[PDB]
């Protein structure tokens, strides 16, 4: 199926009482699997699976990276504040990372966002930065400058950030390439008189990644449909729903993990 | 600045039904900046045994995180999650619906 | 565990090109870089290369394979300035430099008419010199008699350069025995 | 861009130091190695960022202090003759992800000595060209000899009538044991220095070899009957002739 791996920064400045000024985490598809933070100062692992397969050589010279990237992350925040002419807290976020689909092809993505917005995005095919206004524009020129580090980040997100993920896939096998099959059921209610509400609902399935919709006489899809987002159940599982009103014959499709379920209205 | 307000989801872990012993879930998601304060409560007392994820980071550069409790649901008892942010006035208390 | 190569030492000559390699075996690869150091020196940035190509700077370029895992220097049009060890370096998977352990490239110069000679000074001392590029000087056989490696001198003005090397000693040695270890041309003025 | 200190020390073992390095490119990341014959660099310790230090490959023996964003300095705590090698500090902008190159400082040549007296400064002497490459040749070669010298700390120069000259000269890239069998064998080191026949057939031309010397310091106590062998210059000259 597909997978990923993404490492997530955060920076705040002015921060409050119990805000940390800085705190990356990563992930391997939903599943956390390392954090940061300027009060530990210490990376740590969030995962069993991570945490057993990593000696700790490699908390400790990682941890020394994040201690810099930290700092790295303090002063670019303070330098696009002044751009913006801005004071009071603000906040500062990278994500880099790379999918694993199933047809094998690959993709990578390194972006950056200012209060919460969108600011640069890479594009590792063309090797250029994607600036939203003036000011990222500013920072773009400055980061098209140094051809060898958009060289060097081309290849990261190519070769080795899929070398990772391949590897934290076996680490985490277990957990990451297992099916829990999702349990389906429709619903029918008359809610306001004269009008029918049907609800296909699914729980307990993994991986979050679930297609559930409605369709009418098995044709045709359904028009106004209603959908429930895929929500942590908290024992590693997911939910999620579907729903339509009725007025002939109605069923709820659900596809999870290359299977394919139909339940007809009776 | 744009600030997002959360989106907050209460929802049992499995189908309810009064009696049986059952886990209670608050998602909190789509807020910014990442502050925020999150309480469960049942009859409008906080629940001291709680557990929660850390801070989670969404691609769209917002934050989700996760609030659960074992519970046993009954007609009479009332639960609910409480969540303060930057955005909200006052905090903002939502029911759980039962499962309805 | 992680290794990378390169040749301890190369020679060529003076006017021509030399391809210094330099391979590694890592577990992940962020670069490779190349650096020149003269003796007695520190080491200077020459060149870094992440992806498949060939990169030119002047008479220097810089090529990687990746798939093959390796890296050659290219020095065209070598000059006698060109002597200097050359350093290549990896950033591995956890963003570490692996160092490869030097290359000293050493340049034969073109002696435009050898004049191979033992000459005697005096302040007990023996010059081989103006013999052509492709002699060697071997080391003394005597613990009290010392001869030194081959030295290039240039005399600019004069678009001027030899080759020599220096064998002394106070034991009662004269220039004739000298260089007898070495292997010396058959035409060398031995001056009475 | 990247300073550090001494150029040159000789230490008794047990003894302590410390080796200063600073930049002035306000560079966030900064770096100590050892360079040693037959090895690519060893990193002893490193500095991410200002605020953290960690070990590299060989840290026994050392310990490192970050002491603001420009300082990063190097402690021997008790030396050892182990600890003999080329010192070298080194930044760059940033450390791990990216292409940035490393500045490297000048070098710190350490000799670790359990017995001082063993330090010697060089005999220098001169050797006039040959007469018969002068009529062979139409060009004349001096000899500089720099011999019984130790540690391995010299600098060779020529110097023609006051200025030093780089043109005709070629100084051995290495110098050479005079006791090849022994680890504390003393050194000998030569260079040419060739002119045009006329000029040195020119009597108001002198010629000087000067070798500097770094040795003991002003601290090391000294108690022979033979000079103390401080860092110093030794020279032989000569004129033009005949
Ligand atoms: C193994 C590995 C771990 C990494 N960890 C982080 C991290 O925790 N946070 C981050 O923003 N980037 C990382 N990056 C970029 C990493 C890169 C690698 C190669
Ligand atoms: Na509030």
């Amino acid at each position: 199926r597909t997978h990923s791996l993404r490492y997530f920064r955060l920076g705040v400045s002015d921060p409050i009482h119990g805000v940390p000024e800085f705190i990356s985490v990563g992930y391997v598809d939903s599943h956390p699997i390392t954090t940061y933070d300027s009060v530990t100062r210490q990376k740590e692992p969030r995962a069993p699976w991570m945490a057993e397969n990593l000696a700790p050589d490699h908390w400790e010279r990682y941890t020394q990276l994040l201690r810099g990237w930290q700092q790295m992350f303090k002063v670019e925040l303070k330098r696009l504040q002044r751009h913006y002419n801005h004071s009071g807290s603000h906040t500062y976020q990278r994500m880099i990372g790379c999918e694993l689909l199933e047809d094998g092809s690959t993709t990578g993505f390194l972006q950056y966002a200012y209060d919460g917005q969108d600011f640069l995005i890479f594009n590792k095919d063309t090797l250029s930065w994607l600036a939203v206004d003036n000011v990222a524009h500013t920072i773009k020129q400055a980061w098209e400058a140094n051809q060898h580090e958009l060289l060097y980040q081309k290849n990261w997100l190519e070769e080795e950030c899929i070398a990772w993920l391949k590897r934290f896939l076996e680490y985490g096998k277990d957990t990451l390439q297992r099916t829990e099959p999702p349990l389906v059921r429709v619903n029918r209610k008359e809610t306001f008189p004269g009008v029918t509400a049907l609800f296909c609902k699914a729980h307990g399935f993994y991986p979050p990644e679930i297609y559930m919709t409605w369709m009418k006489n098995g044709e045709e899809i359904v028009q106004e449909i209603d959908y429930g987002d895929i929500l942590p159940s908290g024992d590693g599982t997911y939910q999620a729903w579907a729903s339509i009103e009725l007025d002939n014959l109605y069923s709820c499709h659900v596809e999870h993990s290359g299977v394919h379920m139909v339940l007809q209205v009776p | 600045m744009i600030q997002r307000t959360p989106k907050i989801q209460v929802y049992s872990r499995h189908p309810a039904e009064n009696g049986k012993s059952n886990f209670l879930n608050c998602y909190v998601s789509g807020f910014h900046p990442s502050d925020i304060e999150v309480d469960l409560l049942k009859n409008g007392e906080r629940i001291e045994k709680v557990e929660h994820s850390d801070l989670s980071f969404s691609k769209d550069w917002s934050f989700y995180l996760l609030y659960y409790t074992e519970f046993t649901p009954t007609e009479k008892d009332e639960y609910a999650c409480r969540v303060n942010h930057v955005t909200l006035s006052q905090p903002k208390i939502v029911k759980w619906d039962r499962d309805m | 565990g992680q290794n990378i190569d390169q040749p301890t030492e190369m020679t060529a000559t003076e006017g021509a090109i030399v391809q210094i390699n330099c391979t590694y075996q890592t577990s992940g690869f962020n670069g490779l870089f190349w650096y020149q150091q003269h003796a007695g020196e520190a080491p200077t940035f020459l060149s870094y290369n992440v992806l498949d190509g060939l990169e030119e700077k002047g008479r220097f370029s810089s090529f990687l394979s990746r798939s093959k895992g390796y890296s050659y220097l290219l020095l065209k049009e070598l000059q006698m300035k060109d002597s200097a060890s050359y350093l290549c370096a990896v950033k591995d998977s956890n963003y570490q430099l692996i160092w490869g352990a030097g290359t000293k490239l050493i340049i034969k110069p073109d002696i435009q008419n050898p004049d191979p000679a033992v000459y005697q000074l005096r302040d007990s001392v023996c010059l081989f010199t103006d013999f052509d590029s492709q002699t060697n000087v071997s080391q003394s056989k005597d613990s009290d008699v010392y001869i030194t490696d081959k030295c290039v001198l240039d005399m600019r003005s004069m678009d001027f350069k030899s080759n020599s090397a220096v064998a002394w000693s106070n034991k009662s040695f004269a220039c004739a025995n000298a260089f007898n270890n070495s292997i010396i041309p058959e035409d060398t003025f031995f001056p009475s | 861009g990247v300073t550090q200190t001494p150029k040159f020390q000789v230490l008794k073992t047990g003894q302590s130091m410390t080796l200063q390095c600073a930049q002035d490119m306000n560079h966030n990341s900064m770096y100590w190695y050892r360079q040693d014959p037959g090895m690519g660099l060893r990193l002893i310790y490193y500095s991410a960022s200002e605020g953290t230090t960690d070990k590299g490959e060989v840290p026994n023996g050392y310990n490192v202090s970050r002491l603001n964003k420009r300082e990063f300095s190097l402690r021997l705590e008790s030396a050892a003759p182990s600890q003999t090698s080329v010192y070298f500090c080194a930044s760059s902008v940033w450390t791990g992800e990216g292409s940035g190159e490393l500045f490297f400082g000048e070098g710190s040549r350490l000799t670790v000595l359990e017995d001082l007296k063993n330090v010697f400064p060089p005999e220098v002497a001169v050797f006039e060209p040959s007469e018969a490459e002068i009529s062979h040749t139409q060009k004349a070669t001096l000899v500089c000899l720099a011999t019984g010298f130790y540690p391995d700390h010299v600098e060779l120069s020529w110097w023609v009538n006051g200025k030093e000259v780089h043109s005709g000269v070629c100084t051995d890239p290495q110098p050479l044991k005079e006791q090849p069998a022994l680890n504390d064998s003393r050194y000998a080191l030569s260079s040419r220095l060739r002119v045009s026949a006329t000029f040195w057939q020119n009597p108001r031309n002198h010629f000087r070899c000067q070798v500097q010397f770094y040795g003991l310091s002003e601290n090391d106590e000294w108690t022979q009957d033979r000079a103390k062998p401080v860092t110093q210059i030794v020279s032989a000259e000569a004129w033009g002739r005949a």
